């Protein structure tokens, strides 16, 4: 099909390109991975709150994980970072994006209209106006269409933990979107339908089950974990219907490979 | 800061914002400042949108932005200077636009749009107006306002998308997916264009739009277009008129012109030619690069 290949070669380039610093919390003074933790299953609030696209969650934590990565913040304006990058997002992604003011209103009157203006620019600048940034989301979509045949259960569960993997920096900030895509749909289509990576999407990525494997493993353990994670805003938006309610399914003990 | 641009004359309006000749007074170059005044919702995602793809796309095929400032209550955008739109040009050529000239300005077009598309760009506003000459030969893609980065497969993009006689017919019948076709139907239109000196399908409205499509290309059915009959806007009282001969509707143009451009307005946005096998249409065999002669 027309254009899919030139599109997955350049959102191949694009996703090094557009990688954040692996161990920028390191640097970071007064935030930590738990705080980021927070910040992010907040977002995954908002976006339920306002139907957003699971896209535009994607990006909005990539512009946080760059913006991070070159500017330390204080603990108590971390989440003025979230809330310009997830409108920036939403104005990128979204056909109908949240007003400024609603924006306003889900920070619960922590910060101004001018604070989150001000800080729209500030994250622009700092990324140099490139927000059209590869997503494990991308990725995902692409990769449904090498099911045999088509799985709703598949590509809710893949869609759930890909989504997982955005609250924890440690250990997914060191893989690349496409990575935790192919570990992500792996570990979907095992859960449900007990088969796994299709030679097809070895042809299309030159990932194997071998190369996922260490992200594989990683995504295995969260997956186990996740009804006992202290973030829990993703289990409860993939309990509803709207999503076949994958989040209630039982994961595998084991993966065999 | 803007110190060191001159603005010479305003030069237009497109999708957003205000278009400027300027200069820079230290350099002597010759530019473009896209102004937006900063609906305080902050930056557009026009601007947004733009700016970000833009800087993405590196092609002799569409407009180069050089810089962008913010003076905190304007955004400008630079652009490199050439010299006018296709739409100047076309009103200013009794004269007419000679073919050699037609094909080289479809053939640069069609880099210029598969190299957006491989990269996961929709243009969604291609129109004379929104293409760029200079006095060398080449005709570049300009105003990316209202522009997006697709993802594969589409999901249901903005509706309102293409200005009106450029607009294909699975935007006009409310096609829940639209992708890089639209692209094509709206380089179709201006291909014609340049042939007949006018514009192809010059409606005032989207009922209008479609009655004049069809008086052209035939009212489509399921033969012609599988699942025509089932879109949202679809009407099974819509008039039956009869396909016409493209001899008839281009008539300078020969053979594989004719072929081309029945590609390039193919109903079904599937079966429509892609500007990558375009390229290799042997319409392009003789291509050349010819100067405009402009002024
Ligand atoms: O010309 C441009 N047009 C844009 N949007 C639509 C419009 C067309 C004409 C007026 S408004 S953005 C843009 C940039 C630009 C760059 C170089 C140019 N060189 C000559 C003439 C117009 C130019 C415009
Ligand atoms: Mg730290």
């Amino acid at each position: 099909p027309d254009y899919h290949e030139d599109i997955h070669t350049y959102l191949r380039e694009m996703e090094v390109k557009c990688k954040p610093k692996v161990g920028y919390m390191k640097k970071q003074p007064d935030i930590t991975n738990s705080m980021r933790a927070i910040l992010v299953d907040w977002l995954v609030e908002v976006g339920e709150e306002y139907k957003l696209q699971n896209e535009t969650l994607h990006l909005a934590v990539n512009y946080i994980d760059r913006f991070l990565s070159s500017m330390s913040v204080l603990r108590g304006k971390l989440q003025l970072v979230g809330t310009a990058a997830m409108l920036l997002a939403s104005k990128f992604e979204e056909i109908y994006p949240p007003e400024v003011a609603e924006f306003v209103y889900i920070t619960d009157d922590t910060y101004t209209k001018k604070q989150v203006l001000r800080m729209e620019h500030l994250v622009l600048k700092v990324l140099t106006f490139d927000l059209a940034a590869p997503t494990v989301n991308q990725f995902l979509t692409q990769y449904f269409l090498h099911q045999q045949p088509a799985n709703c259960k598949v590509e809710s569960l893949a869609m759930f933990l890909g989504e997982l993997s955005l609250i924890d920096a440690d250990p997914y900030l060191k893989y690349l979107p496409s990575v935790i895509a192919g570990a992500a749909f792996h570990l979907a289509l095992y859960t449900v339908t007990g088969q796994s990576w299709p030679e097809s999407l070895i042809r299309k990525t030159g990932y194997t089950l071998e190369s996922l494997k260490p992200c594989l493993m990683d995504l295995h353990q969260t997956y186990l974990k996740a009804p006992q994670h202290a973030q829990q805003s993703i289990r409860e938006k993939y309990k509803n219907s709207k999503y076949h309610g994958v989040s209630l399914l039982n994961p595998p003990e084991t993966l065999n490979l | 800061s803007m110190e060191n641009f001159q603005k010479v004359e305003k030069i237009g309006e497109g999708t957003y914002g205000v278009v400027y000749k300027a200069r820079n007074k230290l350099t002597g170059e010759v530019v473009a400042l896209k102004k937006i005044r900063l609906e305080t919702e902050g930056v557009p995602s026009t601007a947004i949108r733009e700016i970000s793809l833009l800087k993405e796309l590196n092609h002799p095929n569409i407009v180069k932005l050089l810089d962008v400032i913010h003076t905190e209550n304007k955004l400008y955008l630079v652009f490199e200077f050439l010299s006018m739109d296709l739409k100047d040009f076309m009103d200013a050529s009794l004269t007419g636009i000679p073919l050699p000239l037609i094909k080289s300005y479809l053939f640069q077009l069609l880099q210029g749009l598969a190299f957006c598309h491989s990269h996961r760009v929709l243009h969604r506003d291609l129109k004379p107006q929104n293409l760029l000459i200079n006095t060398e030969g080449a005709i570049k893609l300009a105003d990316f306002g209202l522009a997006r980065a697709f993802g594969v497969p589409v999901r249901t993009y903005t509706h309102e998308v293409v200005t009106l006689w450029y607009r294909a017919p699975e935007i006009l019948l409310g096609c829940k997916y639209y992708s890089t076709a639209v692209d094509i139907w709206s380089l179709g239109c201006i291909f014609a264009e340049m042939v007949t000196r006018r514009a192809l399908f010059p409606g005032d409205s989207e009922i209008d739009q479609l009655f004049r499509i069809f008086r052209t290309l035939g009212t489509p059915d399921e033969v012609v277009w599988p699942g025509v009959t089932s879109m949202p806007d679809y009407k099974p009282s819509f008039p039956k008129w009869a396909r016409q001969d493209f001899s008839k509707v281009v008539p300078p143009l020969d053979e594989d012109g004719r072929s081309l451009l029945s590609q390039m307005l193919h109903y079904d946005p599937n079966k429509r030619i892609s500007a990558k096998a375009a390229l290799a249409h042997p319409f392009f065999q003789d291509v050349t690069k010819p100067v405009p002669h402009l002024r």
